[PDB]
C-alpha cells in the first residue's frame, strides 16, 4: 500500500508532460518580469535610501553649525 | 552671617545680561530645532 | 524524470527568491512605518 500511494503520487504522473513544457516556460517568463519588478523595487528604495541620507546630512550639519554657533 | 554666607558658595554666586544671553541662545537652538524638523517632515512625507 | 527533477528545482529556487524578496519588502515597510512613527514624536514635540 505504500507502493501504491506513492506511484499515483509521483506532480505530472497523470499530466502529459507538453504541458508541463508551456507551464514551465511561461514560469520562465513571468519569472523575467518578477526580477525586472525587484529590479525597479530595489532602485526605488536605494533612491529614498539616499533621500535619507542627505536629509541626515543635511541635519547633522545643521545640529554642528548650531551647537558651535554659541 | 558671614558663616553661613562662606560655606555655601551658591548663595554667594546669589549674593546681568548673562541670562538674556542663555534665553537667546536657548531661543535660537529651539528654532533651528524646528526648522530642521519641519524640514523632516515635509522630505520624509513621500 | 529529468523533467521531473527541472520542475522541483524550479519550485524550490522559486519559492526561496520569493521568500527573500517578501521579506525584502516587509523589512523596508517597517522600517519605513518606524521613520513615519519618529516623525510624528518629533512633531508632536514641536
Amino acid at each position: 500500500r505504500q507502493i501504491n500511494k506513492l506511484i499515483d503520487s509521483l506532480p505530472g504522473v497523470d499530466v502529459s508532460a507538453e504541458e508541463q513544457l508551456r507551464k514551465i516556460d511561461m514560469l520562465q517568463k513571468k519569472l523575467v518580469e518578477v526580477e525586472d519588478e525587484k529590479i525597479e523595487a530595489i532602485k526605488k528604495k536605494e533612491k529614498l535610501l539616499r533621500h535619507v541620507d542627505s536629509l541626515i546630512e543635511d541635519f547633522v550639519d545643521g545640529i554642528a553649525n548650531s551647537k558651535k554657533s554659541t | 552671617c558671614k558663616s553661613l554666607i562662606s560655606e555655601n558658595e551658591d548663595t554667594k554666586d546669589l549674593l546681568p545680561s548673562e541670562w538674556q544671553d542663555i534665553i537667546h541662545q536657548r531661543e535660537q537652538e529651539l528654532q533651528i530645532k524646528r526648522d530642521v524638523l519641519d524640514d523632516l517632515y515635509r522630505k520624509l512625507q513621500r | 524524470q529529468s523533467r521531473e527533477s527541472l520542475i522541483m528545482l524550479l519550485e524550490e529556487q522559486l519559492e526561496y527568491k520569493r521568500g527573500e524578496i517578501r521579506e525584502i519588502e516587509q523589512v523596508c515597510k517597517q522600517v519605513h512605518d518606524k521613520l513615519t512613527s519618529i516623525q510624528d514624536t518629533l512633531r508632536t514635540g514641536s
